C-alpha cells in the first residue's frame, strides 16, 4: 500500500494535519495506512479513523441523494427523456461509495474487530460496522439488499448487547450506537416504532445516570442526548 | 434524522 | 484520457449534475474531457470549465494556507521540533495545486486562447491563465518566482488591453479580470497603491456606464462592483 | 481579499 513505507506516528500526525486543512480523504487515506500497520488503535486513533471515513462518505452519501432524486424526477410521467447520463453519474458516485464501505468493512474484518477485547473499542468497531452496512443498505437494490440490511441488524445487535452488559449509560460510544441503531430502525428497518421506543428508552436511561458524571463528562453525554431528543421531535 | 460525530482533536 | 469515449455533450450534462452534487473534482473532469474535444466552448461551457476549477483549486489553497501557517509555527522560536512531517504534508498539498494549475495552464495553451477570437472569449481564457500563474505564485519560493509572477502579470494584462478596447466597463468579464488584477498587484506583486488604483478606476468607471443596463445586468455588474468596494474597505 | 465567480447554473 502506499502508506507502508510511512512511520506509523507519521501516519497519525499526519491524520491530525488533513483534519485541521479539510483534507478528509488524504485523512482517511493516513488512517488506513496507520490500521494496515497492525498495532491496535488507541481511542484517539480510533476516533480519527471514525472522522476520516465518517466525512468521506458523508460526501459521497449527500452527492448521491442528489443524484437519485434526480433520477427519479426523470422517471415521472410528463418528464422528457435525457438519456442514460444521470443514472451512469449516479451508478458512479454510488460505486465509489461502495468501494469506501468495503474498505471499511475491510478494515474492520482485517483485524480490528478481532484484536478489540476491551469494551471501548469492541462496541467502537462493531457501531463502526453497523454504520458502513447502513451506508451500503441506503443504496441497495438488489438480490443482496436483505442480506446487507440483516449484516447491518447484527452488528448494531452485538454491539448493543456488549454496551449494555460493560457500559454506563451515558456512556458516548453507547449513546452513539443507540442513536445509530435508532435510525437504521427507522430509516432501513421500516421500524419506526422500534426506532422511537430505543431512543426514548436510551434518553431516559441515560437521564437517570448523569448524576454520576463531572461536568465535562455530563456535556458529552447530554450532547448525544439532545439527537436523540431531536430524532424523537421529528419522528413523533 | 441525526446519526452520531466530533472529532477529539 | 478517460473521457476520451464519452460524448461532447455527455461530459457537459455531467459536469451540470456534478455541480449540482457538490462533486467539483468530477466537475472538472467532465470539462477537462469537453475541452479536450477540440471544440470551442460556449460562454456556459466556460464558465462550467471555470467554476470547476476553481473549486477544486480553493480547496487545495485553503488546505495549503492551514499547513503553511503551522509549518511558520513551528519554525518559531521556542518551537518544539517534530520533524518533517509538516513540511512534507504542505509539499504533498502543495505539489497537487501545481499539478491542478498546470492542467488548467495546459488546456488554455492546448488549444482554447489561440483559437479564442472573439473579446468575451479571449478576455475570459487571458483571465484564467493569469489567475492560475497566480495561483502558482501563492506557493513559489525558487528560482522562477519572477518569472511565475511576470506570467501572470503578461496575461492579465494582456486580457486588460482587449477588455478596455472591446468591452464595456460594466461587462461583468471585464470587471472580474479588473478585481483579479488587483489583487495580484496587491498580494503578489507588492503593489497596493496599484491595486487600489485599480480598484478605484474600475469602480467609478463602471459606475458612470450602469445606466446603459437592463435591470438584470445592473445586478451582474454591481455584484462584481461591491467585491471591489470590499476590498478597497479592506486596504484604505 | 475578495477575487472574482459565479455559476451560471
Ligand atoms: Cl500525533
Ligand atoms: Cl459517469
Ligand atoms: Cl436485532
Ligand atoms: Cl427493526
Ligand atoms: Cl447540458
Ligand atoms: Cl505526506
Ligand atoms: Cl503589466
Ligand atoms: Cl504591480
Ligand atoms: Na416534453
Ligand atoms: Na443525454
Ligand atoms: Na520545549
Ligand atoms: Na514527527
Amino acid at each position: 500500500g502506499a502508506m507502508g513505507s510511512m512511520e506509523r506516528a507519521s501516519l497519525i500526525q499526519k491524520a491530525k494535519l488533513a483534519e485541521q486543512a479539510e483534507r478528509y480523504e488524504d485523512m482517511a487515506a493516513f488512517m488506513k495506512g496507520a490500521v494496515e500497520k497492525g498495532e491496535e488503535l488507541s481511542c484517539e486513533e480510533r476516533n480519527l479513523l471514525s472522522v476520516a471515513y465518517k466525512n468521506v462518505v458523508g460526501g459521497q452519501r449527500a452527492a448521491w441523494r442528489v443524484l437519485s432524486s434526480i433520477e427519479q424526477k426523470s422517471n415521472e410521467e410528463g418528464s422528457e427523456e435525457k438519456g442514460p447520463e444521470v443514472r451512469e453519474y449516479r451508478e458512479k458516485v454510488e460505486t465509489e461509495l461502495q468501494g469506501v464501505c468495503d474498505t471499511v468493512l475491510g478494515l474492520l474484518d482485517s483485524h480490528l474487530i478481532k484484536e478489540a477485547g476491551d469494551a471501548e473499542s469492541r462496541v467502537f468497531y462493531l457501531k463502526m460496522k453497523g454504520d458502513y452496512y447502513r451506508y451500503l443498505a441506503e443504496v441497495a437494490t438488489g438480490d443482496d439488499k436483505k442480506r446487507i440490511i440483516d449484516s447491518a441488524r447484527s452488528a448494531y445487535q452485538e454491539a448493543m448487547d456488549i454496551s449494555k452488559k460493560e457500559m454506563p449509560p451515558t456512556n458516548p460510544i453507547r449513546l452513539g450506537l443507540a442513536l445509530n441503531f435508532s435510525v437504521f430502525h427507522y430509516e432501513i428497518a421500516n421500524s419506526p416504532e422500534e426506532a422511537i421506543s430505543l431512543a426514548k428508552t436510551t434518553f431516559d436511561e441515560a437521564m437517570a445516570d448523569l448524576h454520576t458524571l463531572s461536568e465535562d463528562s455530563y456535556k458529552d453525554s447530554t450532547l448525544i442526548m439532545q439527537l436523540l431528543r431531536d430524532n424523537l421531535t421529528l419522528w413523533t | 434524522a441525526h446519526s452520531s460525530x466530533a472529532s477529539l482533536q
